[PDB]
């Protein structure tokens, strides 16, 4: 083995490069990079006794679609491998296209997208056995009755104590067919009277403005109520929400500074390096604000800014999400800077307008910075900045709370404290403070305190949440309405051409004007 | 020096000497020569004018420590010997090695200033040989471009009134304070000279002392 | 402080060495455990290697009838042969589209005309042709490459030596527009046999003309060949200069310790030719002096000269270092660039750049460029680096010149700036200028003296040799190439957008007077 | 590599020859100018020489009544006479302290008794005595040497030939303790006349007994006589063997090319006598076998055999070569030496070494020695050289034996080690052993065959002759002698300090069994 002399040398070569980049004050850095450089098992079932007590069926509508096959089904697979699905779980992919060989479909359409991880891949065949294919319409009651019978079949065979069955319907569909699917389920394939709940996950967009969103909510409410309805936002992780709620509400120190008299500004940032990737045509209808800001970032804001919930029960948290959103003034055009990406320097990302499926003269924003004003006692005069961008300089999602400076007495020997909650590209939560350096008090150091102590990922966390019936991280009907009332005037102004996106090059941070806007609305760089 | 004027050079001679710690016995190896193999040099003790039981050193290696910013932790070794293997006076500065990346394909650079047996001044470096970078050569760069001899140079200097190379009173005092404790220890018998044969390099212990105080042979 | 940076690197490297010394006696978790615990304290003489003459080798020169291949590549392989650095069982196949009948007359009339006539090699010409075959094919038909594959295996299984299979160097002496298809072709069915053999592919400039164009090619080739296999070649970067740069510095404390902001006043890399472009506006006018030799040739020299210390002489370690330092360079600005274009010589013997049928009338294309780069790192911040390239100037010269800061005190005008020069053209030379005493007797009576630090295939030949030996050092890696393009492309855009303009200079002069003013205004003092 | 060393010497010698060819047509500075420019490209038949019979010659045998002179020196001069190699006007003067009356009865009773009785010389005895005079004197009185000087001039001015003055060979057949005074005496007033004549002085062993003692004598004599004049004589080194060593090798490519580490497995030089020491513990016991013949006799043979190539056959060139190779020899170690002392023969005819009145009882003095020398140079590194000397052994033998490495492939056991033997005692013989085919028919049917490379005054006589001819080759030079002593003295000290001890061996055996084990353990394989 003269290839043992080699591989360890490469290991060392990597450690070397890590330390010379970071430049620690070195033994301990090597120690904690060696362990980050490492970082046929039976599935132990981690499911509650209520979950194993009744049959479960999960029906994914749109099963051969890109969302369902690249995201939903792999997610369910991960949950299965993690023991978070009951042992006798039934999953049915429902789609409109006839399939000769369902077993081929399973291998070719689903297994292809399963995590090729060693400790996952060897469960794939066992997982496929829990999956059926079902071919039907999304609007024909008789097809749902035929579905109902296929399910009752599996339910009534359940090797377990309670009768009937729980049914989770995942609508991996365009919003245009939701009303008809829901009506079809109502009439055709609700759970057996003998026992079981019905839950329905629906995907964005939830309309594109107050009116359209309300119309869609009125179209669904006669069939499913807010205990049954689960408007999923894929990006909102369990781990970041615990960061937002526990760190603050369980602690006097953080509770006491979480307000107007101690906070200079709050910024919620969503950054990706990817562009639209050929699908510009679809995005051109939606734009960055509707895509992630009115939904994802606003739910983050809500959770960050809410008053204290009467309890940690899901609907109490949702009540407070609603109340704080109700205090937010509609965003004005003057508090909004738009961007539209041009080609990256290496051309790996063609310009947004180079996409043939984007119509000539498109003014669609791929980037947006804006300021929200929360008019209540806790937040009055505190700038909340939402920032979202495609084809910018890195992949990143974080909350940055910047606290007011203590001018006296440290002056320039201190700077504003920050609390950062990051979810991407990895989870971190930390406070920047100034501390002494180990004669003069004026000699100080900015330091970062880590507050953060294979778990499921954000999307998997939400599906698990829906299976356990925890509504916390899902936008409720009333919450949604209020969110649309924050953004809709701005969207009208943008659709009437009153704001124009500034071109930025893909791979850069975005328009210089967006950074100046942040610095003009209460943020200091230091 | 603040200038190349003689007294400015002498001021600096004084200042650096003032930073040198008195030499300890532990940093000193002594020798006393015995007869050469061909007897052309009788042993030091064979000389009738040398008193029986003489412990006088004809050879000495020692280490000085210059305690200042420029020199802290650098071993300075003084070596003087009678009846050794050749006539030779030189300064050898050995620079720290570059371990990475050439490893054993390089070795410590040296600057050598020799006065005897002839004048030379040169740097040893490693250079490439005219495929692999690992293929290297130690090479010597001559830096040196009937003149009077050293003694004649000093008498001429005294005639022109150039003090540079003459020990000033204060300089002299400081020099004695470096060596006098050691000389007291030696005169009280606390260090004993190791016999070496005339014509050899001196006691093996002197070479080991050099190699133990920062010098590498290669 | 400069001494502490170097000391920090040398400490880290020393810690890694004692880990290495332990972890070579019986796993990542042993690094962490040892980390805590360290804290608590005439005839061709064959010169070829054993591995080289141990398995079969086929060199396939694609585009074998093109000018580059017949006038450069094959004569270069011929010289390697004469110098005893081709394996003795070497197979060489020229591949090309024209169908040929008398293979032997092709070797003589298309190839041999251009071999070296020199009498030390004349003898060997016919010897070397016995090793050459001809193959007629296209660059996209999977068929032809399956046919080639069979021909190669024929020659490979006939090898009279220990190891089976055969090593294959594919040399694409081709226009870059066909690199992608030829590479896919070789992937689909002319890779070396499963039993054994490396594959390597030499590709030829231009490697794009900007960040975008260059990255397209990289994405195009990378599905088929990785960075241990691809060899982007620069004809002008010679072994002898590369070793002068790396060894002289990194093997020696004396030079290593002075190779920094604290000691160096300014650095120029110069590439100068007396020849012009006459009758080659066909390539040049689209390219210009900056893309021709500065983005590619001068910048690799810069990288090698400015890089931080690699942990070893392993090729990819050196390349890692080239990339890191290139990443510290600010994109060149139009404020830091002086351009020239040559007109007819005063004597009227050399015609001007625009005086050529193959050159767009009114062309604004630079034949000359002087520019200042800023390297923003601990080692180089504030140090002027000047790159200079020019066609049709006063002399044929290629050199690095490092100018060190004066010691004003106490010699004053009895001393001046030390320099270090590494010259490759018109001949190899490496020296330091320093100030010495003269014998016979004042201390201020001093001389300048040039110390000679000096102690064979040409540049191009030695690159082909390195590639045969599997040494990537002097070849631009994919990441490296991208960064270099990012350093030059914004300036190249400002040039194409007319924002700065070339100054005329008569062929045979130094170039534009403004260029020398520029240099002297960027830290250089004339000796 | 071995071929390149020899080639480097042959190149240098070839360059010096073309300088010589130029600088023999019309100054040091012409060497340097030509250097740069070469880069750019019965009855006594008188056999004596003319010079010999052209000026007068007096041989003065000091100590003429001593055993050495009367039993050895004068009979040796007598043989040179008979062999027609003394000039016909030769004057010979025996000098000694006893005053004598009848000079003619001294020549007959002290000298003639010991001349050769052989009938080919019997005839000449009275002839040779006409040339001999007697002179009575001391070895320190300046007076006596002024008297001698007058007697010599008497005989010199009487010479009936062209050139004036007279050549003088002073032969000190004396104890070394008087060499210094006799030499000073000759300096003060018995040197040859100013008009003309060389002076030469033959001195006799021992030349000290160690480095110190030997260098005292050299310093003592060197004020009066230089190395072109002093002739330290070794009775046992013969012309015939010296020529066998030098010519056979250096005149011949075949032998020259194999005379090295790459071809020779091992080399032994052997000096063996059946005679013991009986009744001569008076000299021997203080001296021992190592100082008697090994430090002086065997080592000169070694030097001649191992030396690098001299540029010519000029005597001092050869001597330069003897010195250089001797300087490459490591001082012999006690770990590389086996000693013996002889006891009485099994048959009980020869008495043991200690069984002698003139030998200190309990003496530890070696009569036998086998030792390994290491010659650390490019030519000899790793090659065992074995010296062997022994008294009272099985046969009277003196020979060099060179054993060459086997060619194992492809003859195997159908071949064996070639050898070369140069024997001088009991008779001259020089041969190589090689393996040949036998006629009548397999390739592996082979024979060993000894090729005879062979194609007169004795050893001692021919040394006196060389000294008359002014040839120093076979005489140990001052520097040479010093180095030899430095090779042996440290071992001789370890012996005197008892650190190794002689093994007993019965007179008439090979010697100690351990000696043969030693030899076989030092690279020699029995045929």
């Amino acid at each position: 083995q003269d290839a043992y002399v080699a591989d360890v040398d490469g290991i060392l070569d990597v450690l070397r490069a890590q330390v010379l980049e970071r430049k620690p004050d070195i033994f301990q850095f090597i120690s904690k990079s060696a362990l980050s450089l490492q970082k046929c098992d039976r599935i132990n079932c981690k499911v509650k006794d209520e979950q194993k007590s009744r049959a479960l069926t999960i029906i994914v509508f749109g099963a051969s679609g890109d969302l369902a096959k690249k995201k939903t089904f792999p997610a369910l697979f991960d949950l299965y491998c993690g023991g978070l699905l009951p042992p006798e779980v039934n999953i049915i992919g429902y789609a409109r296209t006839k399939v000769d060989d369902v077993e081929k479909w399973k291998h070719e359409t689903l297994m292809k997208y399963f995590s090729n991880l060693s400790e996952r891949g060897c469960h794939a065949e066992d997982f496929l056995k829990h999956i059926s294919y079902f071919c039907g319409a999304y609007d024909s009651v008789d097809d749902f009755k035929r579905l109902d019978a296929v399910i009752r079949e599996k339910e009534n065979a359940f090797k377990g104590p309670e009768k009937g069955g729980n049914r989770l319907f995942y609508l991996a569909l365009p919003p245009s067919v939701f009303a008809s699917v829901c009506e079809s389920i109502h009439k055709g394939a609700m759970p057996q009277e003998v026992g079981g709940w019905v839950r329905v996950i629906i995907e964005k967009p939830f309309g594109r403005d107050t009116k359209s969103s309300a119309e869609l909510s009125q179209a669904l409410e006669p069939f499913f109520d807010e205990s049954q309805l689960y408007r999923i936002d894929h990006y909102l992780g369990k781990e970041m929400v615990q960061n937002i709620i526990t760190t603050r509400f369980a602690n006097r120190i953080f509770s006491a500074v979480w307000n107007a008299s101690n906070i200079a500004c709050v910024q919620i940032t969503f950054k990706e390096t990817i562009g639209t990737e050929g699908r510009g045509g679809y995005f051109d209808s939606i734009g960055i604000i509707r895509d992630v800001m009115q939904n994802h970032l606003t739910q983050i804001l809500a959770l960050l800014a809410m008053e204290k919930p009467r309890s940690l029960d899901a609907e109490c948290i949702r009540d407070e999400k609603v109340s704080v959103l109700k205090c937010i003034e509609p965003i004005t055009k003057e508090n909004c800077v738009l961007g539209q990406y041009t080609a990256s320097a290496d051309g790996s990302i063609p310009g947004y307008l180079e996409d043939v499926t984007v119509p000539e003269g498109s003014t669609c924003p791929t980037f947006a910075v804006m300021r929200l004003n929360i008019n209540n006692d806790r937040w009055a005069g505190v700038p909340f900045i939402l920032k979202a961008g495609k084809a910018v300089e890195q992949k990143y999602v974080a909350i940055r709370i910047q606290f007011r400076d203590e001018v006296h007495p440290y002056g320039e020997a201190t700077q504003r404290n920050e609390l950062v909650i990051r979810a991407q590209p990895s989870e971190a939560m930390y406070v920047k403070i100034t501390t002494k350096v180990p004669g003069d008090l004026r000699q100080t150091h900015q330091t970062e305190l880590d507050l953060t102590y294979r778990l499921p990922d954000a999307y998997e966390s939400l599906i698990n949440d829906a299976l356990l019936g925890n509504s916390t991280n899902f936008v409720r009907k009333d919450e949604l309405d209020v969110a649309w009332r924050i953004f809709t005037p701005l969207l009208h102004q943008i659709d009437s051409g009153e704001i124009k996106p500034i071109p930025y090059q893909a791979g850069t941070r975005g328009p210089k004007e967006a950074d100046e806007f942040i610095a003009n609305n209460g943020f200091k760089h230091q | 020096p603040r200038s190349l004027d003689a007294e400015c050079i002498r001021d600096e001679k004084v200042s650096v000497l003032k930073c040198i710690e008195p030499i300890t016995k532990e940093n000193c190896v002594l020798g006393q020569y015995t007869a050469s193999a061909d007897g052309s040099i009788p042993g030091y003790l064979e000389d009738v004018t040398v008193p029986e039981g003489s412990t006088c050193p004809t050879f000495a290696v020692m280490r000085l420590n210059i305690n200042n910013d420029r020199w802290a932790g650098v071993p300075f070794i003084l070596k003087a010997g009678k009846a050794v293997e050749q006539k030779y006076v030189a300064i050898r500065i050995q620079f720290r090695d570059e371990v990475h990346p050439y490893g054993e394909a390089t070795q410590r650079n040296e600057l050598v200033i020799r006065a005897q047996p002839s004048e030379a001044m040169y740097v040893k470096i490693t250079t490439k040989v005219p495929g692999d970078l690992r293929q290297t050569h130690q090479t010597e760069l001559d830096l040196t471009y009937r003149l009077p001899d050293a003694y004649e140079s000093l008498i001429n200097d005294a005639l022109l009134g150039n003090s540079t190379n003459f020990v000033r009173k204060d300089e002299l005092d400081v020099a004695w304070r470096i060596f006098t404790p050691l000389l007291h220890q030696i005169d009280s018998g606390e260090i004993k000279p190791i016999p070496y044969q005339a014509g050899t390099r001196g006691p093996k212990e002197a070479d080991e002392f050099i190699a133990n105080n920062g010098f590498k042979h290669q």
